[PDB]
């Protein structure tokens, strides 16, 4: 049967925040 | 040159001054420290007690400079760890920074977007806190346009990744009619041109997908599947690798959620995907593969037809670990919802000796699930009187002396069912 996304895994590992360096 | 590498005293002398202008030039200070490149002072900054100030600065309509200040600010303060992001909403930036997204100046509102996203970004609860002080609407609006090319690139990168924070995490998943109202913004993104916006796009609905089944309907009933599908053939691996984790996402629901994945032809991507250099986007395909072959005899059958079944064979045979054991975990659900028909053409494809070459992995779990698949190929074979020549192409190849060995084995399930096997089809 169908398994899900294991619960102890990240979502993917994209940055959650940004801090701005530059304009 | 004149606000470069203020000490943070400076910086408190010029915000606690009675002068407009003398706090503007102070708060542009706090911002290159705070933008450097490395170890910003975000705590020496916080315990200077800046950050209402900062918020106050935020609301001053009169002075749009010292708004973009103090934003910039406030959102690299909000960027750091979930404490210092605490610290942001602690002083009441929240509806601040939301008043501040109708701003007439586009810098600005742009700058309130980040924050917004940043404080988002931290978890579930400073998610849901965001929605609730009413975001979703302005940020929205900023998006209503006949066109999205006449929009600033960066300004709608950002506007789309502030989006997808809002769509990301559970323990909960965002709020049901929050999801209603950024879906058709996010659906009218997915179709947008620049590289940046598709992968944050993608990720988004990759975020929305990861759930129960009522979560990847609302997502599949807006009809996003065949962009999907389309995505999963970019040539940018940035887009490849959340478009194929909502697909991943989305197969994991129900057989019919999973046939539109199928009918929008994804199954074509896969020859590529199974063989595809980054070994991440190869497990992922697997794990794909795995809650396909998990469906109905009609849905393997298709997987069959795509020719998809020597590429499960490959994996089986040589890949990444991880990637392996998503392979025989495809193969399992394969050999268990499979006709008799489907079975054999897996044995003649090939599947077995990379089967038995497993067997002598460390990993208890992956040795179960051969050992069960193993299990069904047998009994498709007792309903053709072939149990013998399974018997002998398992001896062949060195199965026979792993599974005798497996007797012995810490696991109970597994000396058991490899007991099982010697002693009904050996022996």
């Amino acid at each position: 049967m169908s398994r899900r996304r294991h619960s102890y895994e990240n979502d993917g590992g994209q940055p959650h925040k940004r801090r701005k360096t530059s304009d | 040159q004149g606000t470069v590498n203020w000490s943070v005293e400076d910086i408190v002398k010029g915000i606690n001054s009675n002068n407009l202008e003398s706090q503007l030039q102070a708060t542009q200070a706090a911002r290159k420290l705070l933008s450097r490149e490395k170890q910003p002072p975000i705590d020496n900054i916080i315990r200077a007690g800046l950050i209402p100030k900062f918020v106050s600065f935020l609301g001053k309509t009169d002075c749009s400079p010292i708004q973009f200040e103090s934003a910039w600010a406030l959102t690299n303060i909000a960027s750091g760890t979930s404490e210092q992001t605490k610290a942001v909403v602690d002083g009441g930036a929240i509806p601040a920074f939301i008043s501040l997204l109708a701003s007439p100046h586009a810098h600005i509102s742009e700058q309130a977007v980040w924050a917004l996203g940043n404080i988002a970004g931290d978890g579930s609860a400073f998610r849901d806190l965001v929605i609730k002080h009413g975001a979703i609407d302005p940020l929205l609006a900023l998006l209503a346009v006949p066109d999205l090319s006449t929009l600033a690139c960066g300004y709608l990168r950002n506007l789309t990744w502030t989006l997808s924070n809002l769509c990301r995490n559970k323990n909960p998943a965002p709020p049901l009619d929050a999801v209603e109202q950024i879906l058709p913004t996010l659906v009218r993104l997915l179709h947008h041109n620049d590289p940046e916006v598709l992968a944050d796009s993608c990720w988004a609905i990759s975020y929305l997908t990861d759930g129960p089944n009522e979560r990847i309907e609302m997502v599949v009933k807006k009809g996003v599947v065949p962009q999907l599908v389309k995505l999963l053939g970019a040539t940018e691996l940035p887009i490849v690798t959340p478009a194929l984790r909502a697909i991943g996402n989305i197969v994991t629901g129900t057989d019919e959620q999973t046939q539109k994945v199928i009918d929008a032809g994804a199954l074509a991507v896969f020859p590529s995907l199974l063989t595809n250099p980054k070994t991440n986007i190869q497990k992922e395909a697997t794990w794909t593969m795995s809650n396909i072959t998990a469906g109905r005899q009609d849905q393997i059958q298709q997987v069959v037809n795509h020719g998809l079944v020597p590429f499960l064979v490959g994996v089986l045979s040589k890949a990444d670990f991880k990637t392996q054991k998503e392979a025989a975990w495809a193969i399992t659900n394969y050999t268990s919802g499979g006709t008799v028909e489907q079975i054999v053409y897996l044995v003649h494809c090939g599947i077995i000796e990379p089967l038995m070459n497993l067997l002598s992995a460390k990993d208890t779990k992956i040795i179960q699930v051969i050992l069960d698949a193993i299990s069904n190929i047998f009994q498709a074979a007792e309903k053709l009187g072939e149990t013998e020549k399974l018997s002998i192409m398992i001896e062949e190849c060195g199965g026979l002396d792993k599974i005798e060995a497996l007797q012995r084995h810490e696991n109970e399930s597994v000396y058991k069912a490899s007991l099982n096997l010697i002693e009904k089809y050996f022996s």
